[PDB]
């Protein structure tokens, strides 16, 4: 519907690709006053000012940020950090946020998608997407999330990095 | 000669593991707020901690 | 409609204008009991008696105050602090805020408009503008508030001033 429509818009701009080797193999997002890309992908982002910057990388939380130039800065994303119970949109289907943890339905994320975010119902980003493991039909992400101000990590056994 | 040349070597490697390991622990501890969307650090620890 | 009819009912009655070399280089507001205007506009305030008392400057804030006249004290300005999200309106159109920061679209100021009172819905002023950094199709404003007893001040990073 509409609201798909809106949420391709907001991707259309607000997520940015990297390459490597000729292949597509993660993606980057700018939340707020931060450009964020997740460490466990190599490659260079496809952008002409992007790359060009310093990075501040952490291997604890598996992410690198930045701050974003203000030639571009209004290609924002709307943080938000409430996380109350229920149903939250993707790119690819609606996820669920239930017990404290992030469910999609069993084989919607192929590895190589990690770094896209997860938008709320007003459309605000709330977190963004690491890893994933799978028990019965279901998936359980591995996400990290910006409670208050710790940007605090929840991943389930078994996870793999895509 | 030895000796003198031995102590301040280390001496020196003493000073620099230390200042070294120093500069990690505030970098460690102070790395958690730089990742997160807008907010900003405790004036306090902005105060006790060169913070950009 | 009405609402703009009764912005510029205000806006004539309390807003003054400096001069400085025949042509207008900023405004001058009265909010509140206190007659306020930015420090970096320097100019002769377009009245007789405004300008013959004395003023108090600070630098820190960016901004000179002063005590209201007795007899221009009806002409007031009904100040207020509380700072919710959303729409508000200026003289040259709509500026939302959100995120903490107050936004215009595009490029609606020109260099020396500055001093024009921010209003919120019912009327009332709620910031003092000075400033302002250009970014794509927006710009974010720089101004001065007044959270409870203290007068803030805040400047997005690359502000051009006005």
């Amino acid at each position: 519907g509409k609201r798909e429509r809106m949420c391709m818009k907001i991707e259309n701009d607000c997520i940015f690709e990297v390459k490597h080797e000729g292949k597509v193999t993660g993606y980057a997002c700018l939340v707020g006053d931060k450009v964020m890309k997740p460490a466990h992908v190599k490659g260079v982002i496809d952008n002409a000012d992007l790359a060009k910057l310093a990075f501040k990388k952490s291997s604890k939380y598996d992410l690198e940020c930045a701050q974003i130039p203000v030639h571009m800065r209004s290609d924002a994303s709307k943080y938000t950090h409430e996380k109350p119970e229920g149903h939250y949109n993707w790119h690819h289907g609606a996820v669920q946020y239930s017990g404290g943890r992030f469910t999609i339905p069993t084989g919607a994320g192929k590895p190589g998608d990690s770094g896209r975010p997860i938008f709320d119902n007003k459309g605000r980003v709330v977190a963004i997407v690491l890893g994933g493991a799978n028990e019965g039909s279901r998936t359980a992400l591995s996400v990290v999330t910006w409670n208050k101000d710790m940007v605090t990590r929840v991943t389930p056994e078994g996870s793999e990095e895509w | 000669v030895s000796a003198v040349v031995g102590m301040s070597l280390l001496a020196l490697i003493s000073i620099f593991a230390s200042c070294y390991m120093l500069v990690a622990a505030r970098s460690k501890c102070l790395t958690p707020y730089a990742l997160t969307p807008g907010a900003a650090v405790p004036w306090t620890l902005g105060i006790l901690c060169c913070a950009p």
